[PDB]
């Protein structure tokens, strides 16, 4: 992972000695050449996954989820360089490190072999994120909002170190390929109830779960739009990803274990769902629709089948690239009008018709609109939970009905009716807003065409 | 096989193109609609092909080109079924949006999207075709919803219109809700039978489908938009006309039958499915008769007798007729695309009245467009030898020859009285007596465009019955043995609808005033279920979710029992812990009090 | 041709040969001449130009053979060199007979469309060889769990001989 | 607007002799 | 080289010395190289090592 | 209140350079930050970076899998042998407990 | 209530009026029954008590209630109608031309020139156009939403760029 690992660190050299002018064409230039090689790591096998070291390997389930990352990283940099403008160029630099760094700990969390490794890796994220909430963010409530993320993720990060040294202690290794021939199954008893608690609840935090999501439409409206970006495309993702290795070791107690957090989930989705019916923040109700995917994901890691792990590797891919492109367009809005609110500006499909487009192709990508592999992904974890039980059709088709609605009513509403007579500042999109928007939908509509890639270790 | 399997794609790769060239800035944007409409009428002419080698020798196919993905032990290829449904729908289909087609070149015509129009109908079309070939269920679901998202963006073509977006809104709900449906049924199949494609589900035949029929039931229910998930389809009325015609006669509406034929061998077999399909065509195909008897927006006359003519079709899938059923689709789609072009001719000239009783005396304005309007009334009611006839005439008495429910029956006889009644009413009001509209004439129908793409209609809506009906092979066994009571039975009933109707019409030239009755008030306002349905239904829905959803749960009780909880009894700990007075005589003391409980109460000296 | 016919059977074709009870000319047989001249002829041609270009350039590709290796049965508990090989080896026979059963899903579908309104009666063995297939492979692989692994393969199939005994021990 | 940042009312609330 | 567009090699570099580096961990994890069951053979007379 | 400075005005990028881009004040450097994108992100990643994930060599062995599968058909079919067994390892290395 | 007894008796006969129209359909029906219709409010025209005028109006209401046509006629571009808000989509407002690319703008040389024009005409006026309003206005703002003509020579009545230069009602 070297060849990864220096790349990106090169990227901070590359950013402070720039000539002033040149500091995002560089970043971004190279970023994306960075973007390039990573798919040098789709050489999988079916039977082994590929280990570089001691230290790191790759596999189906974390070759995808590296591969979205490093793409991102170009993404935001294009995405914030409008609104840093006016920024002190030693502060501009700062932010571009933040990024950098990120993306650093980010590829060896997805990548390290030793859970520990992964643990202060899974950690280490919250520092750059914290700085680029509360340093960056535009309103008061941004350090609040820094508060309940780190603390939120420290409350449940904490139990997890202890059980992951306790299980060091008795087993002897950390490492994932040990984990997978040494491991034993979990019998009952209160002392492997918390065991199992404390393994599972560092990642729900993450994802987030129902209950446990109040850090998250906090988070995700405070922050500036890079830092939106990476917090919806990649840092749920640690709890998908995490959830999805731990497992291994916490069978067959998950078979009632996963009971409550099934629940929390499935009612979860159609109360968060329907929350973004009565959303008035543009940006909100974005942040209140990744609840309730992440949600699916929740219920397909826990019950814990080959299709089920199929989509929620899909889900977790789809789902990073969709929400990514709306925040970006809703913060186009924002850079117009500087107001979140949804109702504010309307009728737009009149002043920006090829951002029309755009907001169309994400609502539909949001809504599972076959054969995205957004519907790829949503409708293997509907497979699977009908096996699980039947009467779960019931609640995923609920969820459908509302997610359209709502994904339709974003469109509709900030699109179509009569423009806001008041507001005289739509200038035309810029090449810039465009190009970002089309890098989301284009790849995202490309995968469909070859799907396999992103569907996991399973497959 | 190499003429046929070839010629059945490139039907459908010759639809794509159009989309390629405005996607791919390849085109000359000179007379895109032109292009768009030639590419159609060369698309039908390329079908033929394969559909007369199925004429000639019943030659069918299933074409398995691309392989997509593979899930453990599913295999989901690129599929098409060239069956005789699809080998009869296809032709019919693209004839018939050749048709539209060039009618909306002169309807659209000063629309300044007129191109982007074009370029939706085209992708309605595909997803269409798309739907009616797939041979897996995964393949059918991406048609099923195409048509869905299409039917969306066309009858919310109006965007700065409130009605316009919500009646798009509207069938995206009710046909999501019937997606469940289909959800469910691949589920289902993917569980118990380990295959999403349709061969592998007839062979195994499951024996307990009532779960799996069930679902594709619902799903048919929104799609065909029968009794429950029905109102959205009069609302659909909102989008431009050529919308109409096309989402009414192929395209969406359709789509929810066709389900049900593809799957006659499952439903052959459970009884138990088929009176439920039966009872909600009945209830549907009188229901909406009856809404169409009051109503006085053209469009939406027309509109419900869509809804009750599927209704008729679910009739006779639940009599176990699904090859009449299908023969209904496609005779059914040729005069009813024809009486919406009527409409739209007739609305066109009156400067967009849509109300008949601001039409009237066009009998004679109107030449052509009205002989189409008869036309296409009398084929509607099953006048002998007319398009129509061929279909619903079987219908009816293979109806009251089968072991059947009988409130059914009677009620799918009282709506074929009751279509007659509209039918009559849109003649009487529109073409007869003395005109009502503005002094202002305007009234033109001279327009090549508008007159021979109705003209094409008006050939098929005479003798495209006949021809299909001579050329498909026999499926079943035609009962042709009956009483003369049940043979005559559609021709007695429609005949006294259209007396009946002639009597309710000449009345209201009386120059007498009549409250109105209940019934009146019922049929007019459609059952009250959207009143009350697209009222309480959105309403509690939209309370909970801000009030209890959002504000209770989330912007309360989850931050008072956790972060607010938990951050209150630090802050109370804190203000205990350092509200000290500073004073060496306290701290001290407490010194001595620590050491004595840890002697006298804990032992730490021992 | 290019798949082998045991693997991919095909019954024998027999096609009508011509009986014309009409004076009318068919349309089809005049089409089918045009799509021979103006489309099979053409790109026959191509076609042969190309393939005299691969004869030009002819090399080699080949099947991967993978040799056994002891099973997992012979494995010593937490040796994990011994297990590692075990459990690739149990991967790939994994994926392999998903691919097997494949095979029988496609032979069937294949039956039931040559067959028309008849299959239900000449697609009888290709039915019971799918239930055949299907049943072992069930017994194999199913309700292991996304964990899935040649030791938990193991101890379902132990607990499967041990009910099979137990059985026998009524008798 | 502008990136808001703490003004007067907000930098008393760590003036005072305590939180 | 140019005073202008020196800051351009240092991510390409990168990649050539992480490249580089992880071709040398390979060395480190020889222990088994043409001694697995599944694939231990015979060194082609002119071979010096399966893989290096 | 205090001295502070009123919040700047907007600045719309198009009345400086009609022909902006969006990325940079400066022209020079905003019509070089669109090459990059466009070439970089388009040109290299999307359309390189998808035909190298077209012609992936048999990605996770799918391929493989089913010429193995038709192998052991053809050979199993000839030799009278069952298609597939319901045990995955040989009874005889397994001792059943009790 | 803001709308005095006349407007509300008027209100009513031309909405009873058009009701009726839509039960009787034919014109020759209409007509008789539009007289008849008239008789009954020409009988209590000079009715002078209040008290029983209003009383009148409230019975007239509760009859036209249970009389109204559950689905009346409504023009077609009248709220409610099927032709309503129908163009809203095609209305651009005038100031998205400011943001027209120079290339676009040099298409219509003639068109722009004025447009140049229009907009000088409203920076001139508009200093005038707030004083007039700021002296002809009472303390406590204005009672009423009217505004007042221009009293001069040039002047021009004060807020009237929305008003003259709104989009056409048919604009593509
Ligand atoms: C390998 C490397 C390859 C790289 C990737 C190649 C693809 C990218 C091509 C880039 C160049 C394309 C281009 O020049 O754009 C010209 C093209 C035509 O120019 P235009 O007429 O001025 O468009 C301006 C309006 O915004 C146009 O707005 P519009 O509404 O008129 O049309 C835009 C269209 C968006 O594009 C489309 O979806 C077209 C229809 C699909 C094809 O929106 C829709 O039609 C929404 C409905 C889409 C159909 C969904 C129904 C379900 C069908 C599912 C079946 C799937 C079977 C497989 O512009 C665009 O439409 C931009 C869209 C770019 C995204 C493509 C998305 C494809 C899906
Ligand atoms: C015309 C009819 C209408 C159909 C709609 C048009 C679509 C079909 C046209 C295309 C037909 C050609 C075709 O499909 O072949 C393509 C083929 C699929 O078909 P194939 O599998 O048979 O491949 C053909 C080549 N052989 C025969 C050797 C296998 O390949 C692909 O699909 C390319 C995959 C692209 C995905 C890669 C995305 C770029 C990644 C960039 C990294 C950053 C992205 C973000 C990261 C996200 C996480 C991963
Ligand atoms: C349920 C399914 C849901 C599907 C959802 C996704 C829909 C996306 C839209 C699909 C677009 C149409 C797809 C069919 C067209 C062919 C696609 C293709 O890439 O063909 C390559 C073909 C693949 O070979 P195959 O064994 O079938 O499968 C490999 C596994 N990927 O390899 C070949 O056979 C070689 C073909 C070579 C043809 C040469 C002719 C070129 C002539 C010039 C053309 C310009
Ligand atoms: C979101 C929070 C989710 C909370 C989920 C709650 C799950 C509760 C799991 C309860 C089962 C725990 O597992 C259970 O532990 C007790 C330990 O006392 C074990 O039992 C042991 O102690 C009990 C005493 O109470 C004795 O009856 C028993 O003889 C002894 O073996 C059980 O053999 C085991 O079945
Ligand atoms: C926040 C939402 C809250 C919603 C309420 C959710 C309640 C969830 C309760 C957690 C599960 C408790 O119930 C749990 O059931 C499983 C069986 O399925 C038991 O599982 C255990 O007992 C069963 C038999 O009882 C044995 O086969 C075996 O020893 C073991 O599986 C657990 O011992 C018990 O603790
Ligand atoms: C995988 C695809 C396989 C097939 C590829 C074949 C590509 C050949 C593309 C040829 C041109 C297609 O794109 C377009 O075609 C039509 C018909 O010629 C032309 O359109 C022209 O004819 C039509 C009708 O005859 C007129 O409505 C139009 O005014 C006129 O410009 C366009 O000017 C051309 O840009
Ligand atoms: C399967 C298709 C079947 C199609 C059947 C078509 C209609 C069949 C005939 C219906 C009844 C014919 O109409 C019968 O004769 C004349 C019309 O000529 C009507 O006579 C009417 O003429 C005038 C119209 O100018 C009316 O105002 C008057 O009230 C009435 O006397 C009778 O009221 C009616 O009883
Ligand atoms: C659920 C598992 C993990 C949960 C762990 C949660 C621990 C708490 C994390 C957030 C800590 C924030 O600590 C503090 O919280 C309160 C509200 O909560 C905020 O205070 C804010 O709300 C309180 C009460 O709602 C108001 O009195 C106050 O005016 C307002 O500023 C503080 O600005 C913040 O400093
Ligand atoms: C599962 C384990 C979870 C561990 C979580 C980590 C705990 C961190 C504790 C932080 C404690 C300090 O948090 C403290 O909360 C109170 C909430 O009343 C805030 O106080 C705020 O609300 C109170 C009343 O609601 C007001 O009197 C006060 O003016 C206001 O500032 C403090 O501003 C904040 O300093
Ligand atoms: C394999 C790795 C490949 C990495 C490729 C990375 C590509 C990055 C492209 C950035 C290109 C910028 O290159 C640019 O060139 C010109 C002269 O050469 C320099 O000099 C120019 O700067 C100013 C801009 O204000 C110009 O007006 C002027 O013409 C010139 O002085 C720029 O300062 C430099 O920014």
């Amino acid at each position: 992972m070297l060849k990864y690992i220096i790349p990106t660190i090169m990227l901070m050299p590359l950013t402070w000695l720039s000539k002033n002018n040149m500091i995002w064409v560089n970043s971004t230039a190279h970023s994306l050449l960075i973007s390039f090689t990573s798919l040098l790591l789709m050489n999988q096998f079916g039977d082994n996954s590929l280990n570089f070291s001691l230290l790191f390997f790759s596999d189906s389930l974390s070759t995808p989820l590296l591969i979205l990352t490093m793409w991102l990283l170009p993404l935001m940099l294009m995405a914030s360089q409008h609104h840093l403008s006016k920024e002190n160029l030693t502060r501009k630099k700062l932010f571009i490190t933040m990024l950098i760094s990120l993306q650093l700990f980010l590829i060896m969390t997805f990548t390290a072999m030793e859970l520990i490794l992964f643990y202060i890796l899974f950690e280490a994220t919250l520092v750059p994120t914290l700085i680029i909430i509360t340093r960056w963010g535009n309103q008061t409530e941004r350090l609040n909002a820094g508060l309940y993320f780190l603390f939120y993720t420290l409350a449940g990060s904490l139990p997890l170190l202890v059980a992951l040294i306790y299980i060091q202690n008795t087993v002897g290794s950390l490492n994932f390929l040990m984990l997978q021939y040494w491991v034993q199954p979990v019998h009952n008893s209160w002392s492997n109830v918390f065991m199992w608690l404390a393994c599972m609840m560092a990642f729900m935090v993450k994802m987030p779960l129902y209950g446990l999501h109040l850090w998250l439409p906090k988070a995700h409206v405070e922050a500036p739009i890079a830092g939106s970006m990476v917090l919806a495309a990649v840092l749920l993702k640690l709890g998908g990803y995490g959830m999805l290795r731990i497992t291994l070791i916490l069978n067959p107690m998950t078979d009632f274990m996963a009971y409550p957090f099934i629940m929390l989930s499935l009612w979860g989705m159609i109360m968060t769902s329907s929350i973004c019916l009565r959303q008035t923040d543009l940006k909100s109700l974005i942040a209140y629709s990744s609840v309730s995917h992440m949600a699916l994901v929740i219920v397909a890691i826990l019950i814990q089948t080959p299709w089920s792990y199929m989509g929620a590797t899909a889900l977790m891919i789809a789902h990073g690239l969709t929400s990514s492109m709306l925040f970006c367009l809703a913060n186009s809005n924002y850079e117009r009008i500087h107001s979140r609110t949804m109702i504010l500006a309307r009728g737009l499909q009149t002043l920006l018709p090829l951002m029309a487009t755009w907001w169309l192709l994400a609502s539909l990508t949001n809504l599972a609109l076959p054969p995205t592999i957004n519907l790829i992904g949503e409708l293997f974890v509907v497979m699977s939970t009908f096996s699980w039980s039947n009467i779960t059709i019931i609640l995923m088709g609920v969820n459908m009905v509302i997610t359209a609605l709502y994904s339709l009513y974003m469109l509709i509403m900030t699109q179509r009716g009569k423009y806001t007579y008041h507001i005289n500042n739509i200038s035309p999109s810029f090449t810039r807003e465009n190009a970002l928007m089309s890098l989301h939908i284009l790849p995202l509509l490309l995968l469909t065409l070859n799907p396999k890639i992103i569907l996991g270790p399973l497959y | 096989m190499n003429m046929f399997s070839s010629l059945s794609l490139v039907t459908l790769l010759l639809l794509t193109m159009p989309i390629m060239m405005m996607s791919f800035n390849t085109y000359k944007p000179s007379n895109y609609p032109l292009y768009v409409k030639t590419a159609i009428s060369y698309a039908f002419i390329t079908s033929m092909i394969p559909t007369m080698m199925f004429i000639h020798s019943g030659q069918e196919l299933i074409i398995s080109n691309w392989h997509w993905l593979t899930i453990q032990t599913l295999k989901l290829s690129l599929s098409f079924k060239m069956d005789y449904f699809s080998m009869m729908f296809i032709p019919v289909a693209l004839f018939v949006t050749w048709s539209i087609m060039e009618f909306s070149m002169w309807y659209m015509y000063s629309d300044p999207n007129i191109n982007k129009f074009f370029k939706y109908l085209l992708l309605f079309l595909i997803t269409m075709l798309i739907l009616v070939t797939a041979n897996n269920l995964f393949q059918l679901f991406i048609g099923w919803e195409g048509v869905g998202i299409m039917s969306f963006l066309l009858i919310g073509w109006w965007y700065g219109r409130a009605d316009a977006n919500t009646a798009a809104l509207q069938a995206i709900l009710y046909n999501r809700i019937g997606d469940i449906g289909f959800i469910l049924a691949m589920a289902w199949f993917l569980t118990n039978l380990n295959t999403w494609d349709l061969q592998q589900i007839f062979m195994l035949n499951p024996s307990d489908s009532n779960m799996p029929l069930i679902g594709l039931a619902l799903a048919a229910t929104g799609k065909s938009a029968q009794f429950g998930l029905h109102p959205w389809l009069p609302s659909a009325m909102e989008g431009p006309t050529p919308v109409s015609a096309l989402l009414h006669s192929s395209t969406m509406v359709v789509a929810g039958i066709f389900l049900l034929i593809r799957f006659y061998p499952l439903t052959e077999n459970n009884k138990y499915i088929q009176s439920i399909t039966l009872c909600l065509g009945a209830i549907t195909t009188l229901f909406t008769a009856m809404c169409a008897l009051t109503q006085n927006d053209i469009k939406k006359i027309i509109a419900f007798s869509t809804s009750s003519q599927l209704g008729l079709m679910m009739v006779t899938i639940g009599i176990n007729q699904p090859y009449l059923a299908f023969l209904h689709i496609c005779t059914h789609a040729f005069f009813k695309a024809m009486l919406f072009m009527c409409s739209g001719s007739i609305i066109h000239s009156l400067n967009d009245e849509q109300d008949i009783r601001k039409m009237g005396g066009l009998f004679k304005a109107m030449p052509f467009t009205t002989t189409a309007l008869i036309v296409g009334s009398l084929a509607l009611t099953g006048m002998p030898f007319l398009t129509g006839f061929y279909s619903k005439d079987l219908i009816i008495e293979a109806a009251n020859t089968s072991y059947t429910n009988a409130w059914a029956l009677l009620m799918t006889l009282i709506a074929t009285s009751f279509t007659a009644i509209y039918s009559t009413r849109i003649i009487f009001f529109a073409l007869l007596g003395q005109p009502r509209f503005p002094t202002l004439v305007n009234i033109n129908e001279n327009n090549p465009l508008l007159i021979n793409s109705i003209k094409r209609l008006l050939i098929g809506s005479l003798f495209a019955g006949y021809i299909i009906s001579n050329n498909i092979p026999p499926t079943t066994i035609p009962q042709m043995t009956m009483p003369y009571y049940l043979k005559t039975t559609a021709l007695i009933v429609t005949i006294l609808g259209f007396i009946l109707a002639l009597e309710i019409s000449n009345m209201t030239k009386n120059l007498k005033y009549h409250y109105p009755s209940n019934a009146f008030k019922f049929s007019t306002l459609l059952g009250y279920f959207p009143t009350i349905m697209h009222r309480l239904a959105p309403y509690m829905n939209l309370s909970m979710s801000q009030k209890s959803a959002s504000s209770l749960l989330d912007l309360i009780w989850l931050e008072a029992i956790l972060p607010k909880t938990i951050s209150l009894a630090q802050m109370k700990a804190s203000t205990l812990v350092t509200n000290q007075k500073g004073l060496i005589k306290l701290y001290f003391l407490s010194f001595l009090i620590t050491i004595l409980i840890s002697m006298i109460l804990f032992n730490f000296h021992e | 041709d290019s798949w082998d016919k045991d693997v991919y059977p095909e019954p024998p074709r027999r096609t009508p040969a011509p009986s014309p009870q009409t004076s009318l000319p068919n349309p089809i047989t005049y089409l089918t001449k045009a799509f021979d001249l103006l489309v099979d002829r053409p790109v026959t041609l191509v076609r042969e130009f190309i393939e005299r270009q691969h004869a030009k350039n002819k090399y080699y590709y080949y099947h991967r053979e993978f040799r056994r290796v002891p099973d997992i049965t012979e494995c010593q508990e937490k040796d994990v060199l011994c297990m590692f090989e075990a459990e690739m080896q149990w991967r790939r026979d994994y994926k392999v007979d998903q691919e097997i059963v494949n095979i029988i899903q496609e032979r069937l579908k294949a039956c039931q469309q040559r067959e028309g309104e008849s299959h239900r009666q000449n697609c009888a063995k290709e039915l019971e060889q799918f239930t055949q297939v299907v049943k072992a492979y069930q017994d194999r692989y199913h309700d292991l769990g996304a964990h899935y692994s040649a030791r938990k393969c193991l101890a379902k199939q132990k607990q499967r001989m041990l009910a099979e005994r137990k059985a026998a021990k009524e008798a | 607007a502008r990136q808001w940042q703490p003004d007067v009312e907000w930098a008393e609330q760590y003036g005072g002799a305590v939180m | 080289v140019v005073r202008d567009h020196w800051v351009h090699v240092l991510v390409p570099m990168g990649f050539v010395f992480g490249y580089y580096l992880d071709r040398k961990n390979d060395e480190k994890l020889t222990a088994f190289r043409n001694k697995s069951l599944l694939y231990k053979r015979e060194l082609k007379p002119n071979e010096e090592v399966t893989w290096k | 209140r205090w001295q502070e400075d009123p919040e700047p005005e907007d600045e719309n990028l198009y009345e400086k350079n009609p022909d902006s881009h969006g990325y940079d004040k400066d022209p020079a450097v905003d019509i070089w930050n669109m090459r990059v994108v466009f070439f970089f992100g388009f040109s290299i990643v999307l359309v390189l970076g998808s035909t190298f994930v077209a012609y992936l060599p048999d990605y996770r062995m799918q391929e493989w899998a089913r010429r193995e599968a038709e192998r052991l058909v053809k050979y199993r079919e000839a030799h009278g042998l069952p298609i597939m067994e319901s045990n995955c390892f040989d009874p005889s290395k397994i001792q059943l407990p009790e | 209530a803001y709308l005095t007894h006349q407007q509300k008796v008027l209100r009513l006969y031309k909405r009873a009026l058009r009701h009726l129209e839509s039960w009787c359909i034919h014109r020759d029906k209409y007509r008789y029954f539009a007289c008849l219709l008239r008789a009954r409010f020409d009988e209590h025209k000079n009715e002078k008590d209040m008290v029983k005028a209003t009383q009148l109006l409230r019975e007239a209401e509760e009859e036209f209630w249970h009389g109204q046509h559950p689905q009346p006629y409504i023009f077609p571009e009248s709220p409610g109608g099927t032709s309503y808000e129908r163009y809203e989509c095609y209305k651009v407002p005038e100031w998205c031309l400011d943001d027209w690319h120079p290339s676009e703008k040099a298409m219509y040389p003639d068109y722009f020139a004025k447009r140049e024009q229009w907009k000088k005409l409203r920076r001139e006026s508009w200093e005038r156009e707030v004083k007039q309003l700021q002296e002809e206005t009472p303390v406590g703002g204005p009672r009423t939403e009217a505004l007042p003509p221009a009293r001069k020579q040039g002047d021009l009545p004060p807020l009237w760029w929305h008003i003259v230069t709104r989009p056409r009602e048919r604009p593509m």
